[PDB]
């Protein structure tokens, strides 16, 4: 088949609220192949602790997967999800926005 | 119950002929039941229920099958491609499984994929080529119904006997773990800006299950035409989250809210009041 970039959304489980443990979600769907390495980030480093489903795949045979690790939001604190994949140059980064519904 | 599946969902992906990696877990509909142990060849049962009804002994039978046909399935993919086959690396599919419609009769299934190309599939005792995929995939049937000819009948038994039986048993076995209503929970927020004189609010709606699920956005009784509802991504443990967006103007005045429709809720739905500006950034 063709090579398909993944699509990454990003988005709380609960209200943020600084100081206030919640929980971060990454969802990253529609890749081939199926090799990727897909990281949630605290300031910029991969967090070592998180949980993930196995891979699954749509009925067009593309793959999809779910990550989420709890977290507690803040003013300093940049949260985000990255992804590196074949069809990817470097390293793709979605940052996590209250402000935006991390849309 | 309703339609109902059960899916195992394997992933063999062959890097050289000294070097492969297979992957494999079950799902029952969105929620993964299993996962595989790919160092020790053993299936990983991820909660209180998932072993269903069957006995340990029926499952300690099925783990050694799973573990021949995967042996089997490398080492004879490994043999047919050798050396400098620039095939490598390559990646096979299967989508194995059965489905139950209330009052019919159930479905097994087992379909291949190739490179993410539809190969071949099981047609109740014959594998049959897809009409896309050509040479290849004639061949690899000619090996299947040729050759493994006496596994055919093993296949047809799991998908269309031992399947259904277990999927009953593993719905039975969760009704004392798992919710069939969970409410979500809601909130509002800004987005991002759709324009110069407009603004975007956002009614976010985590956790809910089952799927269905209504959101609009309000002024008072009135639903509002600008109501868009994203897509629905999943959460932990098989439930749901949903953004429902609406883009304003500039001079729109106060009074805005987001209602939320769930069955769920039953009679009580959640209503949240938009208590931020209105002036766009
Ligand atoms: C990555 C793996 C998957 C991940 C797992 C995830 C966990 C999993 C979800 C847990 C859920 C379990 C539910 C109940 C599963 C429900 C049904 C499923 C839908 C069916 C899916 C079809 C399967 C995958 C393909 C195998 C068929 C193969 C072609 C047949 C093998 C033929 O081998 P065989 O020759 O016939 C022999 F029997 F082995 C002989 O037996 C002798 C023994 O005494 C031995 O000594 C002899 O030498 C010889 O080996
Ligand atoms: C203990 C069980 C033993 C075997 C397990 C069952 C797996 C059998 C699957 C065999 C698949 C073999 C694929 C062969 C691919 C091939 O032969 O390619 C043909 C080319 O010649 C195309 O022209
Ligand atoms: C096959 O690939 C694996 C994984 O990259 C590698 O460790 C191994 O050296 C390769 N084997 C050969 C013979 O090239
Ligand atoms: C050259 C590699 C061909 C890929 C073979 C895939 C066949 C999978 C069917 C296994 C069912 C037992």
């Amino acid at each position: 088949a063709i090579q398909r970039t993944p699509k990454i959304q990003v988005y709380s489980r609960h209200p943020a609220e600084n100081g206030k443990s919640n929980f971060l979600n990454c969802y990253v769907s529609g890749f081939h192949p199926s090799d990727i390495e897909v990281d949630l980030l605290k300031n910029g480093e991969r967090i070592e602790k998180v949980e993930h489903s196995d891979l699954s795949f749509s009925k067009d045979w593309s793959f999809y997967l779910l990550y989420y690790t709890e977290f507690t939001p803040t003013e300093k604190d940049e949260y985000a999800c990255r992804v590196n994949h074949v069809t990817l140059s470097q390293p793709k980064i979605v940052k996590w926005d209250r402000d935006m519904g991390s849309l | 119950s309703e339609h109902v599946s059960f899916h195992v969902i394997q992933i063999f992906s062959f890097v050289n002929q000294s070097w492969a990696r297979g992957q494999g877990s079950g799902w029952l509909d969105e929620l993964q039941t299993h996962g595989w142990d790919s160092e020790s060849g053993t299936i990983i049962f991820l909660h209180q229920w998932s072993k269903g009804q069957f006995s340990n002994e029926e499952l300690s039978d099925l783990e050694l099958l799973f573990r021949f046909y995967l042996f089997g399935l490398t080492r004879e993919i490994q043999d047919h491609a050798s050396q400098d086959y620039s095939k490598y690396p390559f990646e096979v599919q299967v989508k194995a499984g059965c489905e139950l419609h209330s009052g019919g009769s159930p479905e097994g299934f087992f379909q291949v994929a190739f490179n993410g190309l539809d190969l071949l599939s099981f047609q109740q005792t014959t594998w049959v080529p897809s009409p896309g995929c050509g040479s290849l995939a004639q061949s690899v049937c000619h090996l299947l119904n040729h050759q493994y000819e006496g596994v055919t009948e093993t296949v047809y038994n799991l998908i269309r006997s031992t399947c259904p039986r277990f999927l009953l048993g593993l719905l039975d076995a969760g009704k004392m773990y798992v919710h069939r209503q969970v409410r979500p929970e809601a909130w509002l927020s800004s987005g991002p800006s759709p324009g110069p004189g407009r603004l975007q609010l956002v009614c976010h709606v985590s956790g809910f299950y089952p799927k269905p699920v209504w959101v609009m956005w309000m002024r008072g009784e009135q639903e509002q035409q600008g109501t868009q509802l994203g897509d629905i991504l999943p959460n932990a443990n098989g439930t749901w989250y949903l953004r429902a967006t609406l883009d304003v103007a500039d001079g729109e005045a106060a009074g805005l809210s987001c209602r939320v429709k769930h069955s769920s809720l039953e009679g009580q739905d959640i209503i949240l009041y938009w208590r931020g500006s209105l002036v766009p950034r």
